[PDB]
RNA sequence: GUGGAGCCUGCGGCUUAAUUUGACUCAACACGGGAAACCUCACCCGGCCCGGACACGGACAGGAUUGACAGAUUGAUAGC
């Protein structure tokens, strides 16, 4: 009904919040992973995400930008943009709403194919 | 003295002085590293030959004007392969710009004297 | 085996016979006037031309661009 | 260009990163004292290196 | 005066035959010499598998490698010690003479 | 194999100045070890040297991870013919 | 003790783009020094590239053609 709230924080407080401060906010590995940093491969993601939001219509998902980093935390910088996460074979299309922060993009394209035992 | 000019050009090749192709020649003329330039003629180059001629006339560039391109290429002797015989199929070169570290030679001096005459 | 894509072609480089000819500008008098910018580098004090793109300048052997 | 591609994967650690200068293999690298060799080349070269069956 | 020799080697009989020869040479030239101080020799330990593949038996070595140190201290000028030291050494032995 | 013309002439000069040559068989080398003053990555020396071999100029031997090349008199004479040097001067292995 | 039990590892079966491929008493089954995330790696999946040497063709120093700063679907600052 309302705006979301992490511990004492609203999403708007999350969005207009610095990264290291946001680190202290969310979880140890995740705050650490921001403290450690994004490489080239992840930066091209951020720019290509901005261009997709520029080209995107209002009532439409932004265009997909692919990244193989399945091992990658979806940050609020990233929020509101499509990213094609690589499985190895294919790129899975993910729109990243604000609750996605602190999760992997790899999460949304499962590596093992989920099991069904009695198939034949 | 074409045999002497051939020996001088070969010694310049030995010492690695010569700065060649029209473009590197234009560079060497601009840098003012040309002591003599030579240009091919009797070739459909109405603008090219006119440009390089005015470029040499611009500031302190001596100009030899050899006739054929195939002949200039066989003289300079770039892709001489199968030296036990003739060069198999010369491709015609247009321009050569000599830069001369090894100026101390009797053939070079006799050329400077011929130019004096 | 049948391919989806046609094979890709090698980039045919836009060859011009005596391309250096269009670099300098001819005159009935004995001169040359290097119009477009000249590089201030020591290897080409002046003569060598820069690329003239539709939008902004650029230099070839050393690879350098200047946007609008 | 190719210079930013040719060898761009990071080789910082592990028997995968370093390798035997004999095999180029990543199996049994003797890393102590910087011997840097696989159990097979070690077994092969122990006498030359000076190791000995005392006990 | 105080020159300090450090004799190391992989093989033992070479080390003792060389160090004993140089000390005997020192006794001949007559100057204060400390006996060869046998430091305790160390032992480098390695355990490898014979097998090419995974599948034969899983066999293991118990590789030792001893490394022996003698050391000799003399109280004498430098040139005479250079005279004794140049002569009477053999391949296995490694001599390192600290000057002070 | 993209050489710089500078390397073609300096590498032929290297082959001349030391008649023989050794090199590690290692593709994954930023710089060559024995000859580290120039960059000349081992892949460059390797691929040039295998090209020389292909045209008979070097004798091959392979140990551990490391090629070993003996330069023959045809190689000595070809290098001096390319560089137009006199017959007086020589490599250090030829010189005495 | 182990065996019954929860679990470590290795193995079968299945599925899978690929699960490179080997072995089933001893003499397969924490074996491949197999503690493999990528790498390994082979296998597979998109796309480049040739690291197709050397010889000879062509080609051509009136520049063969690599490298190459732009913008475009791209992991990427691949002139792919
Ligand atoms: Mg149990
Ligand atoms: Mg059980
Ligand atoms: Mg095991
Ligand atoms: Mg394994
Ligand atoms: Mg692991
Ligand atoms: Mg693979
Ligand atoms: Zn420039
Ligand atoms: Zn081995």
């Amino acid at each position: 009904f309302r705006k979301f709230t992490y511990r004492g924080v609203d999403l708007d407080q999350l969005l207009d919040m610095s990264y290291e401060q946001l680190m202290q906010l969310y979880s140890a590995r995740q705050r650490r992973r921001l403290s450690r940093g994004l490489r080239r491969k992840q930066h091209s993601l951020l720019k290509r995400l901005r261009k997709a939001k520029k080209e995107a219509p209002p009532m439409e998902k932004p265009e997909v930008v692919k990244t193989h980093l399945r091992d990658m935390i979806i940050l609020p910088e990233m929020v509101g943009s499509m990213v094609g996460v690589y499985n190895g074979k294919t790129f899975n299309q993910v729109e990243i709403k604000p609750e996605m922060i602190g999760h992997y993009l790899g999460e949304f394209s499962i590596t093992y194919k989920p099991v069904k035992h009695g198939r034949p | 003295v074409n045999t002497a000019l051939q020996e001088v050009l070969k010694t310049a090749l030995i010492h690695d002085g010569l700065a060649r192709g029209i473009r590197e020649a234009a560079k060497a003329l601009d840098k003012r590293q040309a002591h003599l330039c030579v240009l091919a003629s009797n070739c459909d180059e109405p603008m090219y030959v006119k440009l390089v001629e005015a470029l040499c006339a611009e500031h302190q560039i001596n100009l030899i004007k050899v006739d054929d391109n195939k002949k200039l290429g066989e003289w300079v002797g770039l892709c001489k392969i199968d030296r036990e015989g003739k060069p198999r199929k010369v491709v015609g070169c247009s321009c050569v710009v000599v830069k001369d570290y090894g100026k101390e030679s009797q053939a070079k001096d006799v050329i400077e004297e011929y130019f004096k005459c | 085996k049948s391919y989806t894509t046609p094979k890709k072609n090698k980039h045919k480089r836009k060859k011009v016979k005596l391309a250096v000819l269009k670099y300098y500008k001819v005159d009935e008098n004995g001169k040359i006037s290097r119009l477009r910018r000249e590089c201030p580098s020591d290897e080409c004090g002046a003569g060598v031309f820069m690329a003239s793109h539709f939008d902004r300048h650029y230099c070839g052997k050393c690879c350098l661009t200047y946007c609008f | 260009g190719h210079q930013q591609l040719y060898w761009s994967h990071p080789r910082k650690f592990g028997q995968g990163s370093r390798s035997c200068r004999v095999c180029s293999n990543r199996h049994g690298l003797i890393r102590k004292y910087g011997l840097n060799m696989c159990r097979q080349c070690f077994r092969q070269y122990a006498k030359d290196i000076g190791f000995i069956k005392l006990d | 005066h105080r020159i300090r020799i450090t004799l190391t080697s992989r093989n033992v009989k070479s080390l003792e035959k060389v160090c004993a020869d140089l000390i005997r040479g020192a006794k001949e030239k007559n100057l204060k010499v400390k006996g060869p101080v046998r430091m305790p020799t160390k032992t480098l330990r390695i355990t490898t598998r014979k097998t090419p593949c995974g599948e034969g038996s899983k066999t293991w070595d118990r590789f030792q490698m001893r490394i022996h140190k003698r050391l000799i201290d003399l109280h004498s000028p430098s040139e005479i010690v250079k005279q004794i030291t140049s002569i009477s050494i053999e391949p296995g032995v490694e001599v390192e003479v600290t000057i002070a | 194999m993209l050489m710089p013309k500078k390397n073609r002439i300096a590498i032929y000069e290297l082959l001349f100045k030391e008649g023989v040559m050794v090199a590690k068989k290692d593709v994954h080398m930023p710089k060559h070890p024995e000859l580290a003053d120039k960059n000349v990555p081992n892949l460059h020396v390797m691929k040039a040297m295998q090209s020389l071999k292909s045209r008979g100029y070097v004798k091959e031997q392979f140990a551990w991870r490391h090629f070993y090349w003996y330069l023959t008199n045809e190689g000595i004479q070809y290098l001096r013919d390319y560089l137009h040097l006199p017959p007086e001067i020589v490599p250090a292995t030829l010189r005495r």
